[PDB]
C-alpha cells in the first residue's frame, strides 16, 4: 500500500484522460 | 478494487473504463 | 493557484487518495 | 469542483469535502 | 480538452505504453 | 501530434494512430 | 513490468523535458 | 532497451539524451 | 533508492500543492 | 529525511507540511 | 516552452532530484 | 525562477543554478 498509493496516482490521472466527460470514481 | 486488479497487472483501458461513472 | 483538467485530478489524489473519491465534471 | 477549483481558485481544505 | 506539451506525452503514454511510440514535435 | 492534439481536439482512438 | 510500467510515465516525462524540440522514441 | 537501462539504475540526463531523436 | 527516485517525483508534487506560496525544501 | 521517511509509509499532509519553508 | 507551477518543480526534480533543492516562489 | 521559467523561458542547464 506505499507502491499501491504511488500507483493510485497514475491510475486516477489515467481514469481522467479515459471517461472524459463521463468522470470516474477511485476507491481502494 | 482498481488497486487489486490494476496495481498488479497491466490493465487495459476497457479494464480502466469500468470506473468510468 | 488555478486548479484545472489533470491538475485538479491530482489534487484531489493527494486530499482524498487514502479514502477514495468521485470526480464528476457535469 | 471545476468552478470551484479550475475557474474560482480553492484550497487543498475545500478540497478534503468531495473525499469519500 | 486540449492535450498540450507534457500531457500530450502522458496520453500518449496512456494509449501506446506497452508498444512504445515517437514524439516528434516538427 | 501538436496541431492535432494540442491545437485542434483529438480522441484517446486517435492517439492510438502514433504508436509502434 | 509493473513497476516498468510505471517507471515509463516517468521516462517519457523526463524525455519530454530533456530532449525539447528534437522529440524522442520510447520503446520496451 | 531505456526501461532496461534506466528502470534498474537512475539514468543520468546525457545517459536519457540517448532517445532523443 | 530506484522506486525512491520514482517517489520523489510524486513527493516534490504533492509538496508543491501541500505548501503553496511559502514553497518547500527537498533533500536525500 | 523527506524520503526517509515519506517512501516507507503514506505520510499524512501534515507530515508533508514539516518540509514547507 | 513555459515551465509554470507544477511542471517547473517537475522540471527541478528532472536537473536536482538526486542532489536535493529549494523551491520557494516569493 | 517563476520569472526565469514561467514568465521568460529557462533551460534544463539554467534550472542546474538552483539545486542543492
Ligand atoms: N494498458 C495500459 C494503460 C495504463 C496506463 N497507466 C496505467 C497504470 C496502471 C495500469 O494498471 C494500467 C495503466
Ligand atoms: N538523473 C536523474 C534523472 C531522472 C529523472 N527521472 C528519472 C526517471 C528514471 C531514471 O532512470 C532517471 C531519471
Ligand atoms: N496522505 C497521503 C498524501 C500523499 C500524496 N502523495 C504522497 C506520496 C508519498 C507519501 O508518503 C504521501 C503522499
Ligand atoms: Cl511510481
Ligand atoms: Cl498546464
Ligand atoms: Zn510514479
Ligand atoms: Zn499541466
Amino acid at each position: 500500500f506505499v507502491n499501491q498509493h504511488l500507483c493510485g496516482s497514475h491510475l486516477v490521472e489515467a481514469l481522467y484522460l479515459v471517461c472524459g466527460e463521463r468522470g470516474f470514481f477511485y476507491t481502494p | 478494487g482498481i488497486v487489486e486488479q490494476c496495481c498488479t497487472s497491466i490493465c487495459s483501458l476497457y479494464q480502466l473504463e469500468n470506473y468510468c461513472n
